[PDB]
């Protein structure tokens, strides 16, 4: 958290600051993006 | 719905007050659970009790 990472979410790859979210997901989902379709907050594929 | 193999399922349970046998109104249904059957389908029958 708090830097700019290489990650992979289990296939959502990217790049960027990683940081814990104010959002809530629903419980069947895995990500989230924003209006032009880009990963905006991501939940972990272990932790909820 | 099968959704190339995937037979998504979507749910809802909320209370009513009937009039006309179908309340109005509106909702929206969330996905209850993924199924990757892979297996066409062409019709179906509800099981009575």
């Amino acid at each position: 958290k708090n830097k700019c990472v290489n990650f992979n979410f289990n296939g959502l790859t990217g790049t960027g600051v990683l940081t814990e979210s104010n959002k809530k997901f629903l419980p069947f989902q895995q990500f989230g993006r924003d209006i032009a379709d880009t990963t905006d907050a991501v939940r972990d594929p272990q932790t909820l | 719905k099968n959704i190339d193999g995937y037979f998504k399922i979507y749910s809802k349970h909320t209370p009513i007050n009937l009039v006309r046998d179908l309340p109005q109104g509106f909702s929206a249904l969330e996905p209850l659970v993924d199924l990757p059957i892979g297996i066409n389908i062409t019709r179906f029958q509800t099981l009575l009790a």
